[PDB]
RNA sequence: UAGAUAGAAAAUAGGUGCCCGUACCGCAAACCGACACAGGUAGUCAAGAUGAGAAUUCUAAGGUGAGCGAGCGAACUCUCGU
RNA sequence: UGAGUAGCGAAAGACGGGUGAGAAUCCCGUCCACCGAUUGACUAAGGUUUCCAGAGGAAGGCUCGUCCGCUCUGGGUUAGUCGGGUCCUAAGCUGAGGCCGACAGGCGUAGGCGAUGGAUAACAGGUUGAUAUUCCUGUACCACCUAUAAUCGUUUUAAUCG
RNA sequence: GAGCUGUAAGUAAGCUUUGAUCCAGAGAUUUCCGAAUGGGGAAACCCAGCAUGAGUUAUGUCAUGUUAUCGAUAUGUGAAUACAUAGCAUAUCAGAAGGCACACCCGGAGAACUGAAACAUCUUAGUACCCGGAGGAAGAGAAAGAAAAUUCGAUUCCCUUAGUAGCGGCGAGCGAAACGGGAAGAGCCCAAACCAACAAGCUUGCUUGUUGGGGUUGUAGGACACUCUAUACGGAGUUACAAAGGACGACAUUAGACGAAUCAUCUGGAAAGAUGAAUCAAAGAAGGUAAUAAUCCUGUAGUCGAAAAUGUUGUCUCUCUUGAGUGGAUCCUGAGUACGACGGAGCACGUGAAAUUCCGUCGGAAUCUGGGAGGACCAUCUCCUAAGGCUAAAUACUCUCUAGUGACCGAUAGUGAACCAGUACCGUGAGGGAAAGGUGAAAAGCACCCCGGAAGGGGAGUGAAAUAGAACCUGAAACCGUGUGCU
């Protein structure tokens, strides 16, 4: 997920979406440490999508001070 | 680089001096091109590998990218390339005929 | 670290001269003396040296 | 954070004989205390932790070429379950 | 005791209890000696026969046959017996 | 070069059967021999993966090597009670202010740190290739928390804490 | 503007013209140790308080923030001891700390080997080392100067004076300065007299103190008195001369864009070489490309370009601000100072006839009819006006960045280090400290067969070459072998 749509996001539901996409990621790895994961490619891009949405919260917080 | 895949080439150095080809392939860090019929290379292919059958391949190997040059649209003749800005667009011209390349 | 809390006096160096010229290194001390004098409005004992002291222009209290 | 506590399951032979008797292993934030590894399972996975036994892995040499290096410590939890059971598969 | 404050709990039931170390060598081929080195390395346990004994000789529990061998059976050198 | 010379670092091996391209040298067996106040069993330092399993034989191993403390691959260390910390202090170290000193800094009070000593609650059995007072079985103990409490107290108190 | 997920090949899974990767400006995130600062500690670890919050029936557990010391400024409290002074407690602070560029600067402290053909004065040398303090430069600086004429007019730096004058067991050696020629230039502010306001002593005399004004010097200046001049007209300014800003513009730096002109044959694996015939040039710098290219590529000359940040500047704005003359009655013009003695030091100058200048100790002036200097000292003359402060430039240096250069090196050289080097290795530690570059144009890196367990090899094939097959360009010598003509 990009940027613009993070920003089409409120903040509870950037919250809501950092919580899935961790729950998500937490699943990818523990697939690939059993050995059931073939799409390692997923693992990097919701990595980036949570740093994004971390991006997105903290230049809110900052524009609003 | 001013050779871009998918154009069509006239090798101007090497031993396919004088052929004409299709460019398949580019490589922008080594300044190489790889060209249809051009530079052909017999490898040793071990049947043993991932791939059953095996033995002696021939391929396309890249050349350097100034051994080959662009054919004039028009006369077909080997052309260098400039630049034009054509609506706020690079546009590729053909220094011998003036004609947009692509 | 010793110096006239009034004026900075302080020691120096130079040397001791022997007869036939020979130098050693040597001090000049202040000649520092340990009074009580009004400091910020308050008693305090410093070291003063006996030319800052001299003519009452300290007032020891 | 409890996502974070734990970091992957230990699949071994002496992890799957442990796995029989209910315990399960997993690799854990080098940080993290027993507590803190309990709090997490019995968050992520809706069990009831009986236990929590752990130890701690030194760096291990290890060569590739004429590079020597070695690999990162580990944290090794062993949590042994209550109630519940834990599909890693 | 000075102080403190309405509350205190014999028992019963239920529950909570972190971090570090934990492998292996450790009179040694893994420690200190550049060595798979006749050296050095604190402490604990330490059976039977003999005996005063933890000495002596032979054994137990347990461990070990020593990281070049095969012949020959000269001088000479070493270690040993007469 | 010396020269295929000196050396191969305290010692008792023999044979049979395996394995293997290859065996005095690896594995198994029998007999024999050596230590046994110990060459046995623990364990503190120190080392730091050398431990276990499978594989290998360039180099290392004073020979050989099918083997290894070597090489490759994958594993292995589980604690309220064991040792240390969340307790104590010794020597010593450090040290707010302080004293002293060209600078740097030295000394030192209160206070801290600091085991080689003080305090301090868990034992037996079983189990793996590799951990076990740590895992499992049985049976305990210590501190704390929550609920219910025989009973006692209820503002000079008098139960309770200290 | 078409590929991309580094070295770094591979496989896998993916991304990218709905513009990836990549390049530049700005921003976000930025674990733990480290001055390290909640306390402790054998750095990268352990153990807490407090507040708020998460979780649990509750305890246990967790999250975030905060809690060092010293300093300064406030507030409260306040001992011996009455008054209040130690002290104590709280709050605020982009206050300090620590690092380093093995450079340059200023200062504290300060050797020795060495030279003197020995050695002590002397030299090495105020050097090395240590320590403190900086700054982008520092230091110095607007005459108590240099001099001796037609005088000059702050300081610093270069040339020269000059190896002169001098110093010196008059040994070894040490060694100026003024003048003259140049770089660069810039001048200012206080203290005091006096005035006004405020406060204490309450003569409630007018003394003291604070604030503001005034004032700044040798042609003596100022106060003071008087006469003109102006309330920013003018002038000045954040580089001193007082100190903060704002608007707009220009230029520059940090990515980039365009950018002329060659074909053929011969040799060859390959052409840029040779041959022939052309072309551009404000571009014939350079690198690359299968051998040696102005015209193949990257570029070069030339021209263009910035959303954003930064820097330097200009104009407005802003801010600040009176400027001259006359008079000589009184007043002011830097005190434990100048200076002296003794002991040291510094001056090129070693105590000397020793001026000039600093330190310790002790003594200790004058007040414009004053004071200092012109190398002991006195007189005269001449030049200055100490005992307060500030100040750009010309000068020094280079860890660093950008663009370049070399009758500098070319792998035992050049850095110790062309390479995963301050590494490996050595040492308890400080510390010492290596060796080691090259396949090929392209990886086309030897399919397949054969002997062998493997290693290794013989073919076959790739390649111009394998006799370039992996520390793989060349491949000398020592040294080691096989064969042999003569012996
Ligand atoms: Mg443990
Ligand atoms: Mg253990
Ligand atoms: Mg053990
Ligand atoms: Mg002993
Ligand atoms: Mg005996
Ligand atoms: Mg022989
Ligand atoms: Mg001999
Ligand atoms: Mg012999
Ligand atoms: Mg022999
Ligand atoms: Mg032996
Ligand atoms: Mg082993
Ligand atoms: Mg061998
Ligand atoms: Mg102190
Ligand atoms: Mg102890
Ligand atoms: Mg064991
Ligand atoms: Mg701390
Ligand atoms: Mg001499
Ligand atoms: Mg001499
Ligand atoms: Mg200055
Ligand atoms: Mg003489
Ligand atoms: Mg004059
Ligand atoms: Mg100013
Ligand atoms: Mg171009
Ligand atoms: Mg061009
Ligand atoms: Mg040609
Ligand atoms: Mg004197
Ligand atoms: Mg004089
Ligand atoms: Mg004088
Ligand atoms: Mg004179
Ligand atoms: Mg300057
Ligand atoms: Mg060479
Ligand atoms: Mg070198
Ligand atoms: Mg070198
Ligand atoms: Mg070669």
């Amino acid at each position: 997920m990009k940027a613009k749509e993070i920003r089409d996001l409120t903040t509870s539901e950037i919250e809501e979406q950092i919580k899935s996409s961790k729950e998500e990621l937490f699943n990818l790895r523990f697939q690939l440490a059993t050995g059931q994961l073939e799409e390692t490619a997923r693992i990097r891009t919701v990595r980036k999508t949570i740093a994004r949405l971390k991006t997105v919260a903290r230049e809110r917080e900052i524009e609003q001070s | 680089m001013h050779i871009k895949k998918g154009d069509n080439v006239k090798v101007i150095a090497g031993k396919d001096k004088g052929k004409e080809g299709k460019v398949i392939a580019t490589l922008p860090k080594k300044d190489r091109v790889v060209v249809e019929g051009v530079n052909i290379m017999k490898k040793h292919q071990k049947p043993t590998q991932l791939n059953p059958e095996g033995g002696i391949l021939e391929t396309e190997a890249a050349i350097h990218v100034s051994n080959v040059q662009l054919l004039d649209p028009k006369t077909n003749e080997p052309t260098r390339v400039g630049y034009k800005f054509v609506d706020g667009k690079k546009v590729r011209i053909a220094k011998k005929s003036g004609e947009e390349i692509k | 670290g010793k110096q006239c809390f009034v004026t900075g006096r302080k020691a120096s160096t130079g040397n001791r001269r022997s007869h036939a010229l020979n130098s050693t290194k040597r001090r000049w001390n202040a000649n520092l003396q340990k009074v009580r004098i009004l400091v910020d409005g308050k008693p305090k004992k410093v070291w003063v040296s006996a030319r800052a002291l001299k003519s009452g222009k300290v007032t020891r209290v | 954070e409890a996502r974070d506590i734990l970091k992957r399951p230990v699949i071994t032979e002496k992890s799957s004989e442990a796995m029989a008797e209910d315990k399960y292993t997993f690799d854990v934030d080098t940080r993290v205390n027993k507590t803190q590894v309990k709090m997490a399972v019995e968050e992520i996975f809706n069990v009831k932790v009986a236990s929590v036994n752990i130890m701690n892995y030194k760096p291990k040499k290890k060569r590739m070429g004429r590079y020597q290096g070695y690999t990162n410590k580990r944290r090794k939890a062993i949590v042994t379950l209550k109630e519940g059971s834990i599909d890693l598969f």
